[PDB]
């Protein structure tokens, strides 16, 4: 049985600007299998109200999701991606990056 | 352009915790319609997108009732990959089904297929004559000559070449203001020195529509794929897509290096420089 | 729309 890890990318829908209402995306890709846990954190905590994608997966069967939520960014805040999957033995962090 | 309507099917075994969950989804190109959840409250097929809404009741009772069945029929089948392989009851298995059929930018059949997953590995899939089967394994093959007695390859041929060709042209009719837009993307560039000598040139790409681009990084006009970093192409969220590409150059010589943008909607490919 | 055969492995 083969098993993936998930690749994971932090970003916004528009461009960000500080103020201006925004979505917040985390892309969940490449991973098996299905079972997976996202969630979206404002400063390393938990945010509600986020919905994510209808289970899909690619060519090479591998699954992706896609998790937002609607946010507003400032300057000071911090913004972060948390996954855990059956590969990771440990939930894993990826933070936002405003030119990636 | 071409065009494409596909369907995917996945079920997931949980021993101890139930019956296995079922979740389908169809596309039409990067634009998916409708979707089911096993476990949701709904127990019903659902529309995931504008233009399908306008389909009748008789529609909507049709596609739940069949991915009801497909669902079973999904939940037996862990079950008989399970006895195929002696595997042991405690563990959790994964089944993928996909299939759908492909048009030219004429809107007549070009392409169709039919494959079927265990655990994420190749197990079963219809060939491109759509008359004959690739198995993956000996326990494959047990399906193979199962599905040849049964005819299958050719009740799954009629339904790519016709049903799956005609209601793919109905959608991309019904829905022509969203399905048959093409969003050509809007590029500019980042610049994020690394190392004294070495700086990063990222090409982007972003609000494009379909997914489908290509961005490549050239080295005095001839390209060089050495230093280039490529991300998988990712959703915007509001139906558009987002890609990047980037590279190291020697500093001062940052203007050898030029990115060209590939896509349907560009009628002239793009050329960047800094 | 979905093809109506059921198919067992």
């Amino acid at each position: 049985m083969i098993q993936r890890t998930p690749k994971i990318q932090v970003y916004s829908r528009h461009p960000a600007e500080n103020g201006k209402s925004n979505f917040l995306n985390c892309y969940v890709s490449g991973f098996h299998p299905s079972d997976i846990e996202v969630d979206l954190l404002k400063n390393g905590e938990r945010i509600e109200k986020v919905e994510h994608s209808d289970l899909s997966f690619s060519k090479d069967w591998s699954f992706y999701l896609l998790y937002y939520t609607e946010f507003t960014p400032t300057e000071k805040d911090e913004y972060a991606c948390r996954v855990n999957h059956v590969t990771l033995s440990q939930p894993k962090i990826v933070k936002w990056d405003r030119d990636m | 352009g071409s065009h494409s309507m596909r369907y995917f099917f996945t079920s997931v075994s949980r021993p101890g915790r139930g019956e296995p969950r079922f979740i389908a989804v169809g596309y039409v190109d990067d634009t998916q319609f409708v979707r089911f959840d096993s476990d949701a409250a709904s127990q019903r097929m659902e529309p995931r997108a504008p233009w399908i809404e306008q389909e009748g009741p008789e529609y909507w009772d049709g596609e739940t009732r069949k991915v009801k069945a497909h669902s079973q029929t999904h939940r037996v089948d862990l079950g008989t990959l399970r006895g195929y392989y002696n595997q042991s009851e405690a563990g959790s298995h994964t089944v993928q089904r996909m299939y759908g059929c492909d048009v030219g930018s004429d809107w007549r059949f070009l392409r169709g297929y039919h494959q079927y997953a265990y655990d994420g590995k190749d197990y079963i899939a219809l060939k491109e004559d759509l008359r004959s089967w690739t198995a993956a394994d000996m326990a494959a093959q047990t399906t193979k000559h199962k599905w040849e007695a049964a005819h299958v390859a050719e009740q799954l041929r009629a339904y790519l070449e016709g049903t799956c060709v005609e209601w793919l042209r109905r959608y991309l009719e019904n829905g022509k203001e969203t399905l048959q837009r093409t969003d050509a993307p809007k590029t500019h560039m980042t610049h994020h020195a690394v190392s004294d000598h070495e700086a990063t040139l990222r090409c982007w790409a972003l609000s494009f529509y379909p997914a489908e681009i290509t961005l490549t990084w050239q080295r005095d006009g001839e390209d060089q794929t050495q230093d280039t970093e490529l991300v998988e192409t990712r959703p915007a969220g509001d139906g558009t897509f987002q890609k990047w590409a980037a590279v190291v150059v020697p500093s001062g010589q940052e203007q050898r290096y030029t990115c060209h943008v590939q896509h349907e909607g560009l009628p002239k490919p793009l050329t960047l420089r800094w | 729309r979905l093809q109506s055969l059921q198919t067992y492995v």
